Parts: C-alpha cells; structure tokens; sequence
C-alpha cells in the first residue's frame, strides 16, 4: 500500500534532499523524523501543512501518487530516518545520512590481544574520514565473519572525526587454535593496505 | 503540556507475559484515542492497535491479533499493554501514541470524533527483549597498550565492557580526571540477548609506565560501580 | 436565503400529564405539545450538502439525554471520581417516548428526502421543516433499538470507511424482532430470541452491501477484541433493569455458506453494577423487579468497526461495537441540518 523511495540518501549541508513515497490507496499523509534513539516527530501532516515547531525548511508536495518532502539546506539536526504514513501504514523509510565538510583523513593502527586474562580481540579505527570504511579479520591468515560486530562513534566535535570499534568474539578453543589473530585496514585516504601484528605466547 | 510517560525497560524469558503502562497527564484522559506502535530498528514503526478510553473499546491489527490486549484505569488515566507469549521475535521497542485533538473545549467529546492518525504525541518508548536468561552483573578487562615505549607520539589504551542490561553506563577516567582524546563507543548487541560497549583514550607516549589509569564503569540497575587499572603487562 | 448555523433548540412530544414514566414527566417539563399540522415546503431544483458526523443537533440531544438520566435514574450507589454518594433508588416506570427537535424563530431544518442519501454529500430532493420526527431517545450498544427504517436499500455510514477508527453505522430496510424475557421466578436470569431466518437474510444483504464499498473482498464477522461489557455485549435498558446480552450466535459466518434457519436465543444477565454511558463512574442499583420483564423491541441497526492493519488478505472483517452513544443520535438526525434566516 505504501512504497517509499529512497532508502538511504548520502547528503551534505546546503544541499536539498528529495524522499518520495507512492501509494495504492491515497488521502492524508504525515511525515515524521526519527532522530537515532528518540521517538518519531511530527513534521509534515494533512498532506503539506507544517507540523508545529518545524522549520519552512521541511515542505510537503504532491503529483499524483508520488509523494514528496524537500529539504532545504540540510543540518546536522536533519540527520536520520525519515518515514510517510498513511493511517496505521508506514513506509519502510529513507534514512538520510548528514555529513560533514571534512575532506579525507587515514584511520589509526591498532589492534589488542584479549587480556591477561579473561579466557578465567579487538581492532582499532581511530579519527578517520569519511564514515565509510572496510574492516576485516585474518586469523590463521584467512578470512573471518559473523563473529565480529563493529560499533561506530559518530562524527567528533573538534576534528569532525570518525572511530571504529571491531570486535571479534571467539571461544575456549579457538584462541590456542590457530597462531594468527590479524586485522587490516582499508580506507579512502590510504595508499596500500596494510595489517598490524599481534602473536601469542609472545608479545 | 501533553506529556506520555511510559514504564521501563525490560528483558523476558521466551514465553513470559509483559505489562507495559503509558502515563498521560495534561489532557482529559478520556476525550482521546491511545494508539500502540512497534519499532524494530532494522525495520520501520509498524501500528498495532489504538483503544477507546471512555468504553474500552479496542482495534487489534490481525497480525497481533491474540499475542496483544488493551486496557486502561480511567482512574490513574493511564493506558496499558500486556503482551502473551513472548518470542524472539517480539523483541522490540514499544511507543503509545494519539494523534491531534479537534475537541476543543466541548464538554462531550469521544476520541473516535477526532482524526486519531495525525501522530504528534509519543511516548519515550519501552525496551522489551526476550532472549534467554536474565542476569545482571557487569564484567571487564583491560586493554594492552604497546610493549616497548613510543619514541614520541601517543599509545592507545582501554577496558571492554561485556554482559550488561539495561542501558546505559557510564564509562570515566580517572575519577573523572581525564576526558580528553576519551572515545566510549556506543552499546553493541551480542546475539546472547545482552549488551558489551568499548571504551578507549589516546595519551603521550612517555606517560605508561609513570602515570596510572582507573576506568570506572558504573551501571545503575543492578548496583555495580567497578575501578579496573590498566598497564602494559607481562613480556 | 439562509447559512448552515447553530442555535439551541427545543423540544416537543406527546408527553401524558397523568403518567409516572419517566421520559413523560421529563417531557411534560422540557418539552412543549406537538402541532398536529405541521407545515413542510419542499424546496424546487434545490441542492444542499450535508455532513451527518458535523452535526450539532447530535450534540444537544445527548446533553438532553444525559440530563434526563441523571434527574431520573439514581442509582442507589454512586462512585464518581473518588467520591461515594448514596441515596435513595426505588424502583421505576421507564419507557422511552419520541422527541421532536424543533427550531427557533429565525431559523428552520432542512431535511433531506434521498432515498439512498448515505449522510454526507449533496442532496437534491429537499425541504424545511420545523421540527424532526418522533425520536425515542433509546441508549443502547451493538444494535439499534426501536429506530426508523431505511426506505430502499440498506445504508452503510462511516465518516469514512477507509479509516478503521471511525464507527460504521448500518442502516436496516426491514426491521428484525428482538424479543428479550425475565421469566417470572435466578432472578438475574433472563434471555433474548431473535427469527433466525429473518436475521441472516439481512444480515447478508448488509454483507453485499459492504462487498459494493470493500471491492468484492470477502466480508466476515467476528466477536468484539475487548472492552467493558457495556461494549462486548448488547447492552440496554428494559423496565428499568439493565440488560447485558451476549450476540456471539447473532454474527455466525457457517449458516450462509445449514439447519440455521430456526429460532436464536441470546443468554442475558441483568447487571446491578453499571458502568454509567455518561462517562463518570460506576453505578450501583436495587435487584430486579419481581415477575415477568419482557421488551418486544425492532433491530433497525447496527455499530460495527472494521479490524485495521498492514494487511493484504482477501478478507475484511467487521465486530459489533458502539460505546459513542452519539452515534446512536447520529443515526436518526443524519437527514436533518440547521441553517439561520437572514
Ligand atoms: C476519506 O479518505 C479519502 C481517501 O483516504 C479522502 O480522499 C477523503 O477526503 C476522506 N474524506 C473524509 C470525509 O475524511
Ligand atoms: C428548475 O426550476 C426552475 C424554477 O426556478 C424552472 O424554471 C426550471 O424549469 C426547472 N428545471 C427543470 C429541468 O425542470
Ligand atoms: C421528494 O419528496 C417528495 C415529498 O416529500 C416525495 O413525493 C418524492 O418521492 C421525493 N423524491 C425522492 C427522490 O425521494
Ligand atoms: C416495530 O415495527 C412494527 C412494524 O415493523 C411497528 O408497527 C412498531 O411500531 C415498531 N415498534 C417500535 C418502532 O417501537
Ligand atoms: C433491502 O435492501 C436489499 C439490498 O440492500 C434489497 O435486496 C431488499 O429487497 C430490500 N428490502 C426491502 C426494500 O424491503
Ligand atoms: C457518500 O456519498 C458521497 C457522495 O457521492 C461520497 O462522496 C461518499 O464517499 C459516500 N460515503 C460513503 C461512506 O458511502
Ligand atoms: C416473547 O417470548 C416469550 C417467552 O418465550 C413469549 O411468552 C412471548 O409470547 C414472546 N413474544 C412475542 C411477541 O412473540
Ligand atoms: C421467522 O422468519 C421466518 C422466515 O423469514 C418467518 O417464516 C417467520 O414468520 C419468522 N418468525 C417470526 C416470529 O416472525
Ligand atoms: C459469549 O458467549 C460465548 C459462548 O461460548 C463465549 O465464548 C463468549 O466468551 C461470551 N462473550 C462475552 C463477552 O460474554
Ligand atoms: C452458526 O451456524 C452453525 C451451523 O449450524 C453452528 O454450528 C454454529 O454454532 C453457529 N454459530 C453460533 C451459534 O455462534
Ligand atoms: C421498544 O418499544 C417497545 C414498545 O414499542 C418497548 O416495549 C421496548 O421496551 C422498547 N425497547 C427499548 C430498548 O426501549
């Protein structure tokens, strides 16, 4: 009944960003905000009337089934995912990825051991540019997957810097398995990739 | 001054029953209908059922037809929720919502006079995880720097966090001393049903073996405050 | 020449000096005679809008209502925001009389006289009058009670249909019986019967009614999710005892895909604690009456909401339902609108 497009838009500051959202049905349809963490808000109602306290940036338009919210002069306050509703229907949302005027930077080499210990492996990104990057894991010099999660600070106050967090989790008898724990780096403003060393039973 | 207030997080074995409430204040209680949405981050909001405070009259979706009840205390002016036979998939966020009013001051209004859909007003939603196990207790270990001091630039240390529910924690240095070059990633889920965060500092090289450094990770819920120091260890 | 407009009005009836009942001695002080030659002038190649749902006559009968109910029927106990009052209850005569609702000077009602007028929208056929037609100010939920007919065909009327929070009135064009009984000496014990065969004929010919608005989908039945028994059940006031009837057998899908066509009894219960349909609190009233309590009452509609949801099934389904006793006002006044002369 309801199909929004896009589903991710990769924006910056200034420029305007377009989200369109057809329907089987049609009639009265909302616009909401979801900021990362918080309830939904109202932005657009009705159609094209402007909710209370939203900026004449946000604009609602029609076109026949095509529904559209413009975004004029985008901000960091316009970041996240946003969705149209028709009734008890929602759409399956457009997240729209705020950016910053940062130009390239190179992340940071480092990578730990577990303790010493916990058994009673994690690899570091830090203050890179932009948000994309590639993490991998080369344990027994061969690829490794569904073990690792990754977490993301978003983008620093100062240097307008991004950190990563990857975390390989393993078990009891997988640690003294192989001799091999390596994770590479691969990033926008790199030259070749490269991974670090790591090695137990000897540092 | 039209504030929702629901109740606290919560984790539930698979085949519990959860109690959720949704406190209103601001507006008469009873001249409004009190929707009810899941959102599962990973997917979008999804309606589930609005309910009538004045007779008690309900409108489950089909999809939650059976695993959903709506009532309310026309007393307290709260709306509740209570969801039977929990699974994995039920894991999700749950918001109460209501729409715009259109009474306006009339003395006999009913929350099925209004439009209802126009949804301004949300709750700050509630947690409910069903995986198994509960549990509570925190645990950590510190992070290894180098092994051999930089010539002069600055080392990388910190303390990973693991089996922690519910959020959040709050993660210092040093008592609270140290805050710059700080980076307390955000909490990540495992597939266990819980939570594991990670906390790291950048520092001069000359300071490791001299200057000392305590993480102190505090959560609430089960009353944990833990001061872990970290060195360059055994080589 | 005149406006849509609001004012208050009056009411008229045939109210008996002499009687105890309590909606006549109401009337006799609210209310004043009826003219036996009311005078009604339809209005040539005129047409007029009119919005059943935005219509503040709805909203004057039910303070009327509500103000006959509290100066007449007390409870012997009442629990309202956190306060208990007792007092007095004995027991009544009760049985409600038709009302008319009249305009001022300066103003008149429009009525409109389209046979298939669904309630909102234009209509071509219309006339001024000064006051409605005789309305029983009868409270009940699920089934209307005691109502005017459709003329023609079965009308369905929602707001909107699309929108599964707006109520759906469904408008009967022949009446169905409902015969409800406390046989003399369980004294809570009472039951409702209802022609099998007359009910599923029209009940049906209401569902073809709804495939013409919900494209062809199949349309079922079901029982009400939840809510306060007033809602769950047909509730109603009978004598002065208030009813509580179950109408699951009412809404059975099985018997039009047999050995149906016979007579439906409804179990009852007379209830002594009632949630008040004015919307306070809880009431509390003397056991039934001795003897024989016995309604013989016509079905002349019914509340039904629709299930919402993201679905795509071939199915839509409808439960009985009502609470907004408005609608049950709304059901009667839909022809009617007030407009200022001048
Ligand atoms: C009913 O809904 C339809 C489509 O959803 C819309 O075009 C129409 O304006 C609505 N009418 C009313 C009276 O709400
Ligand atoms: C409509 O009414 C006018 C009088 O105002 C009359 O002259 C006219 O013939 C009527 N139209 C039709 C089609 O009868
Ligand atoms: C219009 O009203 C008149 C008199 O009240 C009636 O004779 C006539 O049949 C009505 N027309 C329609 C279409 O209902
Ligand atoms: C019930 O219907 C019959 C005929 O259909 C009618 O004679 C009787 O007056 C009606 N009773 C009411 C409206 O209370
Ligand atoms: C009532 O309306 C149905 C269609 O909704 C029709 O088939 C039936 O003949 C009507 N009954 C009457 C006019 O008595
Ligand atoms: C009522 O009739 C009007 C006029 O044709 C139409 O626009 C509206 O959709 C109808 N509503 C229902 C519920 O049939
Ligand atoms: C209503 O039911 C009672 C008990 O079954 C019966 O005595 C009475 O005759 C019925 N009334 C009518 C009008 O059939
Ligand atoms: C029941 O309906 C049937 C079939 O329409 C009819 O023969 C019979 O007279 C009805 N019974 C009563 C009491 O009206
Ligand atoms: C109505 O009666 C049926 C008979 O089985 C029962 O299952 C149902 O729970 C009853 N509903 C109410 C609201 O009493
Ligand atoms: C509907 O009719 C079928 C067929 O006789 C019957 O088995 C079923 O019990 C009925 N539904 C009720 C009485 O709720
Ligand atoms: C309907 O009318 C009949 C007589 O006309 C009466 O006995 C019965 O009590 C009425 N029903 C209600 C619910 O008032």
């Amino acid at each position: 009944v309801l199909t929004q497009s896009p589903g991710t838009l990769s924006l910056s500051p200034g420029e305007t960003a377009i989200i369109s959202c057809r329907t089987s049905q049609y009639g009265s349809l909302a616009w909401y905000q979801q900021r990362p963490g918080q309830a939904p808000r109202l932005v657009i109602y009705s159609g094209s009337t402007r909710a209370a306290g939203i900026p004449d940036r946000f604009s609602g338009s029609r076109w026949g089934p095509d529904y559209t919210l413009t975004i004029s002069n985008l901000e960091s306050g316009d970041f996240g995912v946003y969705y149209c509703q028709q009734y008890e229907f929602f759409g399956q949302g457009t997240k729209v990825q705020v950016d910053i005027k940062r130009t390239v930077a190179a992340p940071s080499v480092f990578i730990f051991p577990p303790s010493d210990e916990q058994l009673k492996v994690v690899c570091l990104l830090n203050n890179f540019y932009p948000r994309e990057a590639k993490v991998q894991w080369k344990v027994d010099n061969a690829l490794q997957s569904g073990n690792s999660q990754e977490s993301v600070t978003e983008q620093d106050s100062k240097d307008s810097t991004y950190s990563l967090s990857s975390t390989l989790t393993l078990s009891k008898a997988d640690y003294e398995k192989h001799k091999v724990y390596a994770c590479e780096v691969t990033h926008q403003g790199l030259s070749s990739p490269v991974t670090k060393s790591f090695n137990r039973g000897e540092c | 001054q039209v504030r929702l207030v629901q109740s606290g997080p919560q984790i539930k074995t698979p085949g519990a029953s959860v109690t959720i409430s949704c406190g209103t204040s601001g507006y008469d209680f009873m001249e409004s209908l009190i929707n009810w949405v899941r959102q599962d981050i990973g997917k979008g909001p999804e309606w589930m059922g609005w309910i009538n405070p004045r007779g008690g009259g309900v409108n489950y979706g089909r999809r939650f037809q059976g695993k959903v009840t709506m009532t309310r205390d026309v007393s307290s002016g709260t709306a509740y929720l209570t969801l039977r036979g929990l699974t994995s998939d039920d894991t999700a966020k749950y918001y109460c919502v209501r729409g715009k009013s259109c009474c306006g001051g009339r003395r006999y209004c009913n929350g099925a006079d209004c439009f209802n859909w126009d949804f301004e007003h949300w709750g700050q939603g509630t947690l409910v995880i069903v995986s198994s196990a509960s549990t509570k207790g925190p645990s950590v270990f510190p992070l290894a720097p180098s092994s051999k001091s930089t010539s002069g630039g600055t080392a990388a240390l910190g303390c990973l966090v693991k089996d922690y529910f519910p959020e959040p924690v709050t993660v210092s240095w040093n008592s609270g001393a140290l805050t710059s070059g700080v980076h307390t990633f955000p909490a990540v889920l495992q597939s266990s049903g819980l939570y594991s965060l990670s906390s790291v500092v950048t520092v001069p090289s000359s300071s490791l073996g001299t200057q000392t450094y305590i993480c102190n990770v505090n959560h609430k819920p089960s009353n944990t405050k833990v001061d872990k120091k970290v060195e360059p260890k055994s080589c | 020449v005149w406006k849509d407009a609001d004012t208050t009005l009056f009411c008229a009836s045939d109210a008996k000096a002499h009687e105890t009942e309590v909606h006549n001695v109401w009337a006799t002080h609210a209310c004043v005679p009826t003219d036996p030659n009311p005078q009604e002038i339809h209005l040539e190649n005129v047409t007029e809008n009119f919005n059943m749902w935005k219509n503040n006559m709805v909203e004057q009968m039910q303070e009327d209502v509500i103000s006959l109910w509290d100066q007449s029927l007390q409870p012997c106990v009442k629990l309202t925001g956190g306060s208990v009052i007792k007092q007095a209850c004995p027991k009544i005569s009760f049985d409600p009389i038709p009302i008319h609702y009249c305009t001022p000077a300066g103003y008149v009602i429009l009525k409109c006289n389209d046979k298939n007028f669904n309630g909102t929208g234009p209509c071509k056929n219309v006339s001024s009058v000064q006051c409605t037609h005789g309305i029983k100010p009868v409270v009940s939920t699920q089934l209307l009670l005691n109502g005017s007919l459709a003329e023609e065909e079965i009308i369905i009327r929602s707001e909107n249909l699309t929108n599964n929070a707006k109520t759906i009135i469904v408008h009967l064009n022949k009446s169905v019986e409902i015969n409800c009984t406390r046989p003399s000496n369980d004294i809570r014990k009472a039951y409702c019967e209802i022609n099998g065969t007359k009910w599923n004929k029209v009940l049906k010919q209401v569902t073809e009614k709804l495939k013409e608005h919900f494209n062809n989908k199949t349309i079922i039945f079901q029982p009400p999710s939840g809510g306060d028994l007033e809602i769950t059940m047909h509730h109603f006031n009978c004598r002065g005892e208030f009813f509580y009837c179950n109408t699951t057998q009412l809404f059975n899908n099985t018997c039009i895909g047999k050995g149906c066509n016979g007579t439906i009894t409804l179990p009852c219960k007379i209830k002594q604690i009632i949630n008040m349909w004015q919307g306070t609190g809880q009431a509390m009233y003397a056991p039934p009456i001795d003897g024989k309590i016995n309604c013989v009452s016509n079905i002349t509609g019914i509340l039904l909401t629709r299930d919402g949801g993201a679905n795509n099934t071939s199915n839509e389904t409808f439960r009985p339902g009502g609470g907004n006793i408005k609608d049950n006002w709304r059901s009667e006044l839909y022809k009617y609108k007030v407009v200022q002369i001048e």
